[PDB]
């Protein structure tokens, strides 16, 4: 659903957002990707919650527990990380989404490249605390503040994902309570008990009829109704698989940021930057469910998703190779000089190298004469409290302050879905125009309903299968996804040993360990990710394997490798979990035969 | 000191389960399943009360499990509709039809433990806000302030030739209060 | 003879000791690295060879014993039984020479088990080669071999992350990525669910407490005994400092120990190495003279780390900085080491100095440390010798401070683009060289290194701080404003001012008396800003 | 939330009874000490400035106890007072009819010579006199009632014994 939005007018010069200031400001405001000032969707959905508790507490005579809190909850979702012992059910989600404020977007235009005029948009507010005897200024406390001008209109977009079942009056209960607390929201942001931050809320739609309709009705209204989980349905009347493999190349943009957790440790969340397949499940279950099963498929193996890695060169970045290493003093990739392919180039004399460890290359022909473009993921920390609600400010039973990683709005990524003919034309028998479908714009990540994780995502055409070089010397691999083997005991403590015996078998060819003693043969690190599964409301298991990156290759003693099965072995991966996007293999790839070290980077 | 592991392969879980019957002897087990991760107990005969409807794979159903008692543990994953590689590790060497065994010499095996999630709220129940409740399999109640521990074993051995030790396996034990 | 190097390793040291974001344990896991390769290798030593290694190690409490032919003998001639010489030992890093191959496997065996057992979760492992003794420089060959072999061996080798993998119905730490396996205490005393790796490496802290209490009876032993003690501090200062060139002099040192044998390269090598140690613990009991609200975290090898007092921590910095090299010149098992490599009879060092509010997160402040360690280490390709090829840094010592406020982004990058107002003008000279002129006049990039000593900030803040103030506060801040603006703009407020108050003539920079500013490399940048931060972080017991 | 019995919504007309001056950062090329403004340029009191000037007096009032007055005004360090019960707003100053701010100039007399003393020349913009703004005022009851210190102030306000801005001793506030 869509078409709700929050309209907010700043009545009061206003601050907001940050614990940190510039070179005469020691408080500076919150500003977007644009580098405008904004409202922050968590600011807003916590302000627009608590004025919401305002109105229920009233309601409930004052009792910090009853049936309108109860509705509230509902709206905005149980807060699990306040009560403590054992509480039985599951926590709520919200129904309702809320975007950041933004600024008009073409009063944001006009702002574009103007440094000067974004900076004006805001100015010093002086502050000084006096001394309550002599009546003057105390020492210390001088502080200069950036408050943003009064005027300003922001609207965010809102979404409410109400349950399906829900009654017409549980429906006007629900835009009751949000247009009486809307409306009892007079101010946001930092010192608006001291002027700044007031404003007028209101949602598109919500009139005091609204609130009119409650005050008329409230008497008569029940607890809200349970929650439960959108379960999945399982048809299994899916087609055997059947070659070829169609590829749909996926285009994900991001349009706020996106939080995608790689360490979730205390107070901070660290962030990826690609986007796991495993995000987009929930969205080819929206759009493609209608024409197959869609868990039928992922159980099958008849479904790929890859990770989401940063556009380059018009196509998916790949992952850095780790047989890439940089003079330590004057190379590496980022200097755009002095990388050696360490699989087929000695280690210069004096010069110590260092492995490459990150980062994105684009693409390399095998007579690229170029080092391949490399894409770097921009990402920004962004920091968030908890209000404990009778302080009225952040307390250490709240958990005061945490922080995200996200990658920033305006990044562009490539995915893959993969399909067989055989559910392709399962498809395109009920809808001919079916890649159309697979517009959308959706939620992702952590905090995918607030401040985060809207993200567009667009079909290009039907991309060209991978056409890996059958070699009969030596066959290379490199990982563009974390690879998940298990070992013998079905644990995941795998070694390099295993992922030889496994292409050995899956290539029906015998391999060895190339001796070259100048070039290195295994450049690999692990990998673990810990992760949470959403439809088990538990921890996902630990899937420890291989960083993308990671390289190796191995000289071919006997037998001979088909570049038809490096080919399927290049569009279904290797090893668990390959339908999230694991397992994403390069075979043969000229970047990890070539020689480097004498290339250079190109209103 | 040799931990023996006993593999068979295309088998499925229900077949598994039936093939070790005799040591997952009232063998906690966890199922892994699209929608949930679900903790089961065999009874005293190795048997589950549903077992087929339970382990099967064809809608939804279960794509990995484990199961364990003091003596054993049960993994099994599926590869390929159903049908699955099945590993049981033992620490005494067994007799089992079908599965082909092996073994790995272990320097020492040190436990470990794995704190739940939840206070208390046969079968007791944790919960916790955070995910809410937690079903357990276990005969004694518990009292408010009990934690519920799961144990393990895990076992050195020699991984290079250099000697370089690691952890090469971790078997779970059972469910313990603390 | 023949005989086999052993060389064992800690990988992963920075994501072992500072993955939880916590203080304790990153105490607790810096111990656990530097037990690993000393306390636990003797031990292991001791059992595979019936040694004594960790008797002398407990005697002691420290490394020198070692370089003793007569607590470690020479394997080489057979007139001696001893099978094993520990060729070095310290913090992730140990080596070792052994005549027998099962028992250069026996050695990594017992010390990589221990680690698993009384360490988990740290990455330790081995490797051993061989080691031919006819070849005179055979030995610097098997241990360049070494450390080849182990990189090699370490990406087929198993991960440390491979253990205590997560069960959906196990709970999560509090402080780790890792399951909670075992219960303790936050800084509150709230029992709090941990991991195994945490619960051990909070173990361990209070055997390191002691052991960097014990180098100096002046130290404070925690820093909730530093809130104890010291009410008064308004400000701290996590401090990190960094040895520099021993990395390039090893991966050389066969140059430059003279006399081309194998028992020559061993003495060299180990001196070298217990005297680094040596000299920053020396330069470190020197330094501490100008507090003692100072609690030691690091401290070993040519490696510092230790929370300060603030607002004593440049003068700290700067004292130990130069007491380092004044230790590196007369220390003689350095001493003529560093005349072959660079030229000068000395090593440096440069440190990182965040500055920090006493409740702000040690966390942060040690990644921005680690930020402004590099900022600093900057000179090491500014400042450089003279006709050298490869481009060898000169010995050069300098520092990077911030002073965090919170208000300056928490993040360096972020940190220094909001004081380059403007696309030619940057408002911080901040990397400052505390080496003394006359030992870098013989350097390339001296001309930099004096713009950017330190002695040309602690005069301005002098001046600063000199009187009624020579400067008012009140002028002072007029001219920090301007500053903001383009260069045109700041030099027009300062020619407001410059003849009101005449010892601006010293804060002037343009060498004209009309601009605060300095061209450097076609930025306009200036000191004057970074004296107005600093006009209160240059105080000295002395 | 924050509980809260009644919400008071307490407002009325301020009138400069003398000329004021709330100062910005300070200096408008008019004047070396310039008035504060909103982001709209209005002449304005801060509500910073307007609740400090009512605290401060409360101070007064109640003998310096910190404990009555962080229970109306907040406190940021103990462990249950947190923010502040009474809200105060900024308010724009209405200058009447559309009179423009004064320019006041000032001089230091050196006490030897009997004549302005170099360097101490000076201007300050100061609002009229009779100059209106609100009284932006709202306070968040938890007891029962109004505030015996909160009506004080109110009376101490109709009285005319607050001052606020600058130079209150020399003329202004």
């Amino acid at each position: 659903m869509r078409g709700i939005e929050i309209t907010i007018t700043m009545q009061s010069d206003w601050h907001v957002g940050t614990g940190m200031g510039r070179g005469e400001l020691d408080s500076v405001v919150q500003r977007d990707g644009d580098n405008l000032p904004y409202i922050p969707g968590k600011t807003l959905t916590g302000i627009l919650r608590d004025s919401c508790e305002q109105v229920a507490l009233g309601l409930d005579n004052g009792q910090t527990r009853g049936l309108w809190h109860g509705w509230i909850n509902f709206i905005f979702g149980d807060q699990p990380a306040l009560a403590q012992g054992a509480i039985e059910p599951e926590p709520r989600p919200a129904l309702i989404a809320i975007g950041s404020a933004h600024l008009d977007p073409k009063l944001k235009a006009a702002f574009q490249g103007k440094k000067q005029l974004q900076e004006a948009i805001a100015f010093m507010k002086p502050g000084v605390a006096i001394d309550a005897i002599t009546g003057t200024a105390k020492k210390d406390f001088l502080r200069f503040e950036e408050v943003v001008r009064l005027g300003a209109k922001l609207t965010a977009e809102v979404e409410l994902n109400l349950p399906d079942n829900l009654s017409e009056t549980n429906k006007k209960v629900i835009a009751g309570i949000l247009a009486s607390g809307a409306k009892l929201t007079e101010r946001l942001g930092g010192k608006r008990r001291r002027g700044n931050g007031r404003c007028e809320l209101k949602f598109s739609g919500y009139s005091d009829q609204q609130i009119q309709w409650l005050k008329d009705n409230y008497q008569s209204v029940d607890q809200p109704p349970k929650y439960q989980q959108n379960k999945l349905q399982s048809a299994g009347d899916n087609p055997e698989q059947q070659p070829p493999w169609h590829i749909i190349p996926l285009t994900i943009k991001t349009l706020s940021p996106v939080v995608l957790p790689a360490r979730t440790v205390g107070n901070v969340v660290e962030c990826l930057d690609y986007i796991p397949g495993r995000y987009l499940l929930g969205y080819i279950h929206k759009t493609l469910g209608e024409y197959f099963d869609v868990s039928q498929a992922i159980a099958a193996g008849d479904l790929i998703i890859t990770n989401a890695t940063i556009k380059i060169d018009g196509k998916a970045g790949r992952a850095t190779p780790f047989c890439l290493f940089g003079e330590k003093l004057d190379g590496g990739l980022g200097k755009g000089k002095g990388v050696y392919n360490r699989f087929q180039e000695s280690e210069p004399d004096g010069i110590q190298l260092k492995g490459e460890r990150g980062g994105y290359v684009g693409q390399f022909e095998q007579e690229q004469r170029n080092l391949p473009n490399t894409g770097k993921i921009n990402s920004e920390l962004f920091t968030h409290n908890t209000i404990q609600d009778d302080v009225q400010r952040p307390t250490s039973d709240v958990g005061g302050v945490y922080s995200y990683e996200a990658i920033i709005a305006g990044q562009t990524f490539v995915a893959e879905l993969r399909l067989p003919d055989s559910l392709v034309k399962q498809i395109t028998s009920k809808n001919k125009n079916w890649q159309a479908q697979l517009k959308a714009t959706i939620r992702i990540g952590q905090s995918k309903k607030d401040q985060y994780g809207k993200i567009e995502v667009t079909s290009g055409n039907s991309a060209d299968l991978p056409k890996p070089t059958g070699n009969n010397k030596t066959l290379s691999i490199w990982f563009l996804s974390d690879i998940l083997l298990r070992g013998d005991r079905l644990n995941f403590n795998a070694t390099p040993d295993d992922l030889k015996k496994y292409l050995e078998n899956a290539l029906d060819i015998k391999l060895k360990e190339r001796s070259d003693n100048d070039l290195i043969c295994i450049a690999l690190r692990s990998q673990r990710t810990e992760s949470w599964q959403v439809r088990w409301g538990l921890p996902r298991p630990s899937l420890v394997g291989w960083q993308a990156g990671s390289c190796l290759i191995y000289d071919i003693e006997s037998g001979t490798v088909n570049a038809e099965k490096l080919q399927e072995l290049m569009i279904t991966g290797i090893g668990d979990r390959c339908t999230e996007g694991y397992g994403q293999i390069g075979f043969n790839d000229p970047l990890l035969s070539a020689s480097l070290g004498k290339l250079t980077a190109k209103n | 000191k040799n931990l023996y592991h006993y593999h068979q392969y295309e088998i499925t879980l229900e077949s598994a389960v039936d093939s070790c019957k005799n040591h997952l002897q009232a063998a906690i087990g966890l199922l892994y399943s699209p929608q949930k991760c679900e903790l089961v107990k065999l009874d005293n005969s190795g048997k589950l009360v549903d077992s087929y409807n339970r382990l099967k794979f064809n809608n939804l159903g279960v794509f990995e499990a484990r199961f364990f008692n003091l003596n054993c543990e049960l993994r099994w994953v599926n590869e390929s509709n159903g049908n699955g590689t099945a590993v049981l590790l033992s620490e005494s060497d067994i007799t089992l039809t079908g599965f082909e065994k092996g073994l790995q010499e272990f320097i020492t095996a040190i436990d470990q433990q794995y704190l739940l999630w939840g206070e208390p709220a046969g079968w007791q129940r944790l919960a916790e806000a955070r995910i809410g409740k937690l079903d357990i399999p276990l005969d004694n109640p518990l009292k408010p302030k009990d934690r519920v521990f799961l144990t393990s074993e895990e076992y050195i051995a020699e991984v290079d030739d250099f000697g370089n030790c690691a952890v090469i396996d971790e078997r779970l034990i059972k469910l313990e209060v603390k | 003879f023949q005989g086999f190097l052993v060389l064992i390793e800690t990988s992963g040291n920075q994501h072992f000791i500072f993955s939880t974001n916590k203080l304790r344990e990153n105490i607790g896991a810096s111990e656990l690295t530097y037990l690993a390769t000393t306390e636990i290798l003797f031990q292991g030593v001791d059992r595979v060879f019936q040694t004594n290694y960790y008797d002398q190690w407990s005697d002691t409490n420290s490394l020198n014993f070692l370089a003793d032919s007569k607590l470690n003998p020479a394997i080489d001639d057979p007139k001696n039984n001893a099978d094993i010489e520990i060729l070095l030992a310290t913090s992730g890093k140990a080596i070792a020479l052994v005549k027998e191959e099962g028992k250069a496997k026996q050695l990594i065996k017992e010390v990589t088990k221990q680690a698993l057992i009384n360490a988990p979760g740290l990455e330790i492992g081995g490797i051993y080669v061989n080691c031919n003794w006819q070849d005179k420089l055979g030995v610097a060959k098997a241990v360049k071999e070494a450390h080849k072999q182990f990189e090699v061996n370490r990406a087929k080798r198993a991960g440390a992350n491979g253990r205590f993998l997560r069960l959906p119905i196990a709970a999560g730490c509090s402080v780790s990525e890792l399951p909670a396996s075992d219960f303790d205490y936050n800084a509150d005393g709230d029992k709090i669910p941990v991991s195994t790796v945490s619960k051990v490496k909070r173990e361990t802290a209070k055997s390191a407490k002691k052991r960097l209490r014990s180098v100096d009876g002046r130290l404070v032993n925690d820093l909730a005994q530093l809130e104890k003690s010291f009410d008064e501090l308004d400000w701290l200062a996590v401090v990190h400092a960094d040895g520099n060139g021993l990395g390039q002099i090893l991966l050389s040192l066969e140059k430059y120990i003279g006399e081309q044998t194998n028992r020559n390269y061993i003495d060299k090598y180990r001196r070298l190495s217990l005297a680094l140690d040596n000299c920053t613990i020396n330069a470190f009991k020197m330094a501490i003279a100008v507090f003692l609200p100072i609690v030691p975290l690091i401290l070993g090898g040519d490696d510092l780390t230790v929370i300060c007092r603030g607002d004593y921590a440049l003068e700290f910095t700067r004292e130990f900085l130069e007491a380092f090299e004044g230790q590196t010149e007369t220390h003689d098992d350095i001493k003529v080491i560093a005349q072959k490599a660079f030229g000068v009879d000395r090593l440096s060092a440069c440190a990182g100095i965040s500055i920090i509010k006493p409740h702000f997160p040690f966390s942060v402040a040690y990644t921005l440390a680690e930020r402004l360690i590099k900022s600093a280490k900057e000179v090491k390709q500014k400042v450089t010798v003279t006709n050298s090829s490869p481009i060898t840094p000169f010995p050069c010592s300098a520092i990077d401070f911030h002073i965090l406020y919170d208000s300056s982004g928490i993040d360096f990058d972020r940190i220094r683009e909001k004081l380059r107002p403007e696309d030619n003008t940057e408002l911080y000279n901040r990397p400052y060289v505390v080496t003394a002129a006359e030992n870098l006049s013989q350097a390339q990039g001296y001309e930099w290194s004096q713009a950017h000593s330190l002695q040309t900030l602690a005069d301005r803040v002098s001046y600063l701080r000199s009187e009624k103030s020579a400067l008012p506060s009140s002028q002072s801040h007029a001219l920090r404003t301007a500053l903001y603006l383009e260069k045109n703009e700041a030099d027009a407020q300062y020619s407001l001012i410059s003849q009101r108050y005449k010892i601006l003539k010293n804060f002037a920079e343009d060498g004209e008396n009309k601009s605060l500013f300095h061209l450097e490399n076609g930025k306009y940048v200036t000191r004057f800003l970074d004296a107005l931060d600093a006009k209160d972080f240059f105080a000295n017991a002395n | 939330a924050r509980k809260v019995t009644t919400r008071w919504k307490i407002t009325g007309t301020l009138i400069a009874e003398t000329p004021l001056h709330i100062g910005g950062v300070g200096g408008d090329a008019d004047t070396d000490l310039a008035l504060a403004v909103n982001g709209a340029g209005e002449y304005y009191v801060p509500g910073t400035s307007l609740a400090g000037a009512l605290r401060g007096w409360m101070t007064q009032l109640l003998n310096n106890d910190e404990s009555q007055i962080k229970d109306l005004w907040g406190d940021h360090l103990d462990a249950k007072r947190g923010a502040s019960f009474v809200i105060v707003d900024d308010a724009v100053i209405h200058i009447p009819n559309n009179a423009d701010v004064e320019i006041r100039e000032g001089v230091g007399i050196d006490r030897h010579f009997g004549t302005a003393a170099n360097g101490f020349k000076y201007s300050r913009a100061v609002i009229p006199k009779g100059s209106k703004f609100k009284l932006p005022l709202t306070f968040d009851s938890q007891d029962d009632g109004l505030p015996n210190a909160l009506i004080q102030l109110l009376c101490a306000l109709e009285a005319g014994d607050i001052r606020l801005g600058a130079a209150k001793t020399r003329g202004l506030g």
